[PDB]
């Protein structure tokens, strides 16, 4: 399962 | 350590045609399970691998939103990326992520990893102990300073030290006849006359997985590391992996050559020379 | 920065003439991503090509297979071409059945 990430 | 889950992303930006395009997809070690493009028709996270097609309708909808999401963050960085390195909008850039963990055979994290390249290059990655980051110059330092204040990194070290782990356990168990089973490589040894006075000697590996391999020549024993030609570890499309090592030997030395393989599905390295 | 594909052209079988194979093209190494790729039946395109999906190494450079079933002959020359931002023109990576 993957993962929402972050704005650089 | 024996497994990992790894997630690659990559945002491409196109000015002037259309929205930067998202493309993510998930391996388990060598072998591809689900991907994700924002140009398909009806995007989103479809199984590219048998043992992942069980998991049901939740979890197709949960994956495909998270990299809808992804795609609008990922679009959302770089126009800041942009911005970090005075760059207009007319010029095409790309935003690459990767990102998972590590388990050893007991199955407990080894490592997690979640790091980012801005156009090829790396640009800021989570440090091993899942708490602090490296930036690679002072653009990254600015996203550096906007998740230390937002505390992201302990974010990701749940997902790194709990949800993902438990993922690649889960699918370690339900793929284990394909996931768990190291296929050897069938070896053979060729030669190729080039003139009267040299011969090609090429070693090689089909078959195996996963691609992890070293093949190596001998002459007299001595590893011929610098004048050994070597090509990379290619995908045969069977899920398995091909590769060779070649060496231009003199005509009628060849008996001194010996080609050394070594693949985790071998319970002994293999020693091969060319028999005529 | 650039980076210029790598490309290698094979079957995934050891060729025999006139039985049934796949003939891969494998480029990798390259960055950006945007790359084109045929495969060639003398000197023709062929049109049933499928590919990979787009993935990376953790060097952050890029590779895709690019394949199609095919059966070698001993007169038929395969081949691959591949172009990128990197190549001025497009190149062509002639198939040889022992490498």
């Amino acid at each position: 399962g993957g993962k929402k990430r972050y704005k650089l | 350590g024996s497994h990992s889950m790894r997630y690659f992303d990559t945002a491409m930006s196109r000015p002037g045609r259309g929205e930067p395009r998202f493309i993510s997809v998930g391996y388990v070690d060598d072998t591809q399970f689900v991907r994700f493009d924002s140009d398909a028709a009806s995007p989103r996270e479809e199984p590219r691998a048998p043992w992942i097609e069980q998991e049901g309708p939740e979890y197709w909808d949960r994956n495909t939103q998270i990299f809808k999401t992804n795609t609008q963050t990922d679009r959302e960085s770089l126009r800041n990326l942009r911005g970090y390195y005075n760059q207009s909008e007319a010029g095409s850039h790309t935003l690459q992520s990767m990102y998972g963990c590590d388990v050893g055979p007991d199955g407990r994290l080894l490592r997690g990893h979640n790091q980012y390249a801005y156009d090829g290059k790396d640009y800021i990655a989570l440090n091993e102990d899942l708490r602090s980051w490296t930036a690679a110059d002072t653009a990254a330092q600015i996203t550096q300073r906007k998740w230390e204040a937002a505390r992201v990194a302990e974010q990701d070290r749940a997902y790194l030290e709990g949800t993902c782990v438990e993922w690649l356990r889960r699918y370690l168990e339900n793929g284990k006849d394909t996931l768990e089973r190291a296929d050897p490589p069938k070896t053979h040894v060729t030669h190729h006359p080039i003139s009267d006075h040299e011969a090609t000697l090429r070693c090689w590996a089909l078959g195996f997985y996963p691609a992890e391999i070293t093949l190596t020549w001998q002459r007299d024993g001595e590893d011929q590391t610098q004048d050994t030609e070597l090509v990379e570890t290619r995908p045969a499309g069977d899920r398995t992996f091909q590769k060779w090592a070649a060496v231009v030997v003199p005509s009628g030395e060849e008996q001194r050559y010996t080609c050394h393989v070594q693949h985790e599905g071998l319970p002994k390295p293999l020693t091969l020379r060319w028999e005529p | 920065i650039q980076r210029t594909p790598k490309i290698q052209v094979y079957s995934r079988h050891p060729a025999e003439n006139g039985k049934s194979n796949f003939l891969n093209c494998y480029v990798s190494g390259f960055h950006p991503s945007d790359i084109e790729v045929d495969l060639l039946k003398n000197g023709e395109r062929i049109e049933k090509v499928e590919h990979s999906d787009l993935s990376f190494s953790k060097d952050w450079s890029f590779y895709l297979l690019y394949y199609t079933e095919f059966t070698p002959t001993e007169k038929d020359e395969y081949a691959c071409r591949v172009n990128h931002v990197t190549l001025s023109q497009p190149k062509i990576v002639k198939w040889d059945r022992d490498m």
